């Protein structure tokens, strides 16, 4: 009962990846409309993937956590 | 040798029977405390000098 | 003013308290008499180092016990027995030795995060009279709730069963709250205070649960005083519909019948009853011959309003340009609480100034926003 | 009166706080049945309950 070792973050994952070892399966052209919320799904995901900065260099605050939610 | 003889020392210290992090209910002038242990239930047990 | 003899005389006995005890404890609370040095050799002989708890479910009469402990396994105990094995019972916990589970010993004194609730976390700093006014019924609650306490005498003389409970009932201002903590003031008895909303939950079978403790309580302590506050707030208060409903308030109701006397026979418990919904009770409680007299209170009238304002003004700086009785003239027939504000509110404009002297001003122009609440609560203004 | 609330405190403090041990004054001797329920096995006893 002592500490012997470290390990990295990597491993000991709860699952592994499905995004650098797999590929979603649907694309945003199986997606209709809801046009509107298009719009804003890429700038809820895609912007703060491609670049965080962007929002750091207006001074906006950036969006955190995205809710769905709908019936 | 202040390296190599760091180690010898050290082994005790890692084979060491357990640990446990309590906390104080209530003492008791009887020169015993009620100790809480959190994973597990609680025991009355004497202390140490330094406390 | 100069209440500094008594500040004094309290404080240099203290002082020298403080110091008796002290040095009573240190090499003279001798470690070498054969009384103490003796008695610990073959006490710890058999009590620990650690001390197992347990948690006792009951006893066996053979000098035997069947714990369960709270960490898991249960055992079966047997009894040292210089604990006096009649006087321990189910819902003690135990000290249980670490070598074989025998027990040593056992705790008494415990709390919960249910009598957490009950329990004061204050001593009333305002003591009798400062409820002053209305004061010509206040003698059937000195009468059969200090009294019966202070005097078993006359109540010997008598004979039969003495005073037990008090309802009191009017409109809101006649200072029912802090009577019932101020009566408790005077008797030194232990003072439970249970708040009515919080004997309805939001879970269903475990309201009476939380009721049924909160006499057995009070009855240890030999004389206790409780006051439920707001009692008419367990027959007008629900949560949802399915854990709460007619049926929480309804069980409620009926257990605390149990605990005001039923089969159970527990000591002296004195109970003070606010209310003022007195018809959303059962009709088991509010019969004479439970709560023996209860006690109606009216608006305060001119004269008792004059009672009741220099209550309050005692702690103002008065101005000579103030006049106490022209504040009570105006009104009429009206609450207690009323007062309690205005001189509040009084304080509030001299502050508003910055000065720490209020006055006749202040008052004068209070009374005047206290009274807008009562001529627009009303929308209608003057009757129509 | 500050002082006065400055020393309640400190009486409590000193006083100490305790747990109360019930006792039995006719018990002077506890280690001659006492040292027959400790130190072997003779056991005390993980509680089960017949199913079949
Ligand atoms: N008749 C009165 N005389 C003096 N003070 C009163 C009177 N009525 C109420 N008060 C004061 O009002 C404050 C609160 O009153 P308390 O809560 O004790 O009364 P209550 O009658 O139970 O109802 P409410 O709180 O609705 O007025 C306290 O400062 C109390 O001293
Ligand atoms: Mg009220």
């Amino acid at each position: 009962n002592a500490l012997v070792d470290i390990l990295p973050p990597d491993s000991d994952s709860s699952i592994s990846v499905m995004g650098e070892n797999e590929k979603p399966d649907v694309t945003y052209a199986d997606v209709g409309g809801l046009d509107m919320q298009k719009q804003e799904i890429r700038e809820a995901v895609e912007l703060p993937l491609v670049q965080a900065d962007l929002y750091e260099q207006i001074g906006i605050d950036p969006p955190r956590g995205v809710l769905l939610y709908g019936p | 040798n202040d390296k190599v003889r760091f180690i010898k020392d050290e082994l005790r210290l890692l084979q060491e029977p357990g640990s446990y992090v309590g906390e104080v209910i209530k003492i008791v002038s009887d020169k015993k405390v009620l100790v809480k242990v959190q994973p597990e239930g609680k025991y009355i047990v004497d202390v140490a000098k330094d406390i | 003013r100069c209440k500094l003899k008594l500040l004094r005389m309290e404080r240099i006995k203290d002082h020298l308290l403080l110091e008796e005890e002290f040095v009573s404890n240190s090499e003279i609370l001798k470690p070498f008499e054969k009384k103490q040095e003796e008695e610990k050799k073959q006490l710890e002989e058999i009590r620990g180092n650690p001390l197992s708890i347990g948690t006792l479910e009951e006893i066996i009469d053979d000098d035997h016990a069947i714990v369960t402990s709270p960490t898991m396994p249960d055992y079966y105990v047997s009894i040292l027995s210089f604990v006096d094995k009649e006087l321990l019972e189910p819902g003690c916990s135990v000290l249980l030795h670490h070598k074989t589970m025998s027990i040593v010993g056992v705790l008494q004194d415990d709390a919960d995060p249910m009598v957490s609730v009950m329990k004061m976390d204050k001593s009333p700093t305002e003591s009798y009279s400062d409820i002053g006014g209305l004061e010509s019924q206040i003698q059937e609650i000195k009468e059969s709730v200090e009294l019966p306490l202070t005097h078993p005498e006359l109540y010997e003389e008598m004979g039969i069963k003495p005073p037990k409970g008090v309802i009191l009932y009017g409109a809101p201002g006649t200072g029912k709250t802090l009577l019932a903590k101020a009566v408790a003031n005077q008797t030194s008895a232990t003072f439970l205070r249970i708040v009515g909303s919080e004997l309805i939950q939001k879970y269903l079978g475990d309201g009476p649960r939380l009721c049924r403790q909160i006499f057995k309580v009070a009855g240890e302590n030999a004389p206790s005083i409780v006051f439920i506050d707001e009692i008419d707030a367990i027959g007008t208060k629900r949560y949802d519909s399915n854990s709460g409903g007619e049926r929480e308030i309804q069980r409620t109701m009926l257990e605390l019948l149990n605990q005001l006397d039923g089969f159970d026979d527990r000591g002296d418990v004195k109970v003070i009853m606010a209310t003022n919904k007195i018809e959303t009770l059962d009709p088991a409680l509010i019969r004479p011959g439970r709560i023996d007299r209860k006690i109606l209170f009216e608006n305060p009238d001119l004269s008792t309003k004059k009672k009741i304002l220099g209550i309050h003004t005692s702690k103002m700086n008065l101005s000579e340009d103030v006049n106490l009785e022209t504040l009570v003239t105006t009104k009429d027939d009206l609450s207690g609480a009323d007062i309690q504000a205005m001189c509040t509110e009084a304080g509030l404009l001299a502050l508003r100034e910055r000065r720490m002297q209020v006055t006749a001003e202040d008052f004068k122009q209070a009374k005047e926003r206290v009274m807008k609440n009562k001529v627009e609560e009303n929308l209608e203004g003057l009757y129509l | 009166e500050n002082d006065l609330k400055d020393i309640e405190a400190r009486i409590k403090e000193k006083a100490g706080v305790k747990e109360s041990d019930t006792g039995l004054a006719p018990s002077h001797l506890w280690d001659i049945m006492g040292d027959r329920q400790r130190l072997g096995e003779e056991h005390p006893l993980q509680v089960a309950r017949c199913t079949k």
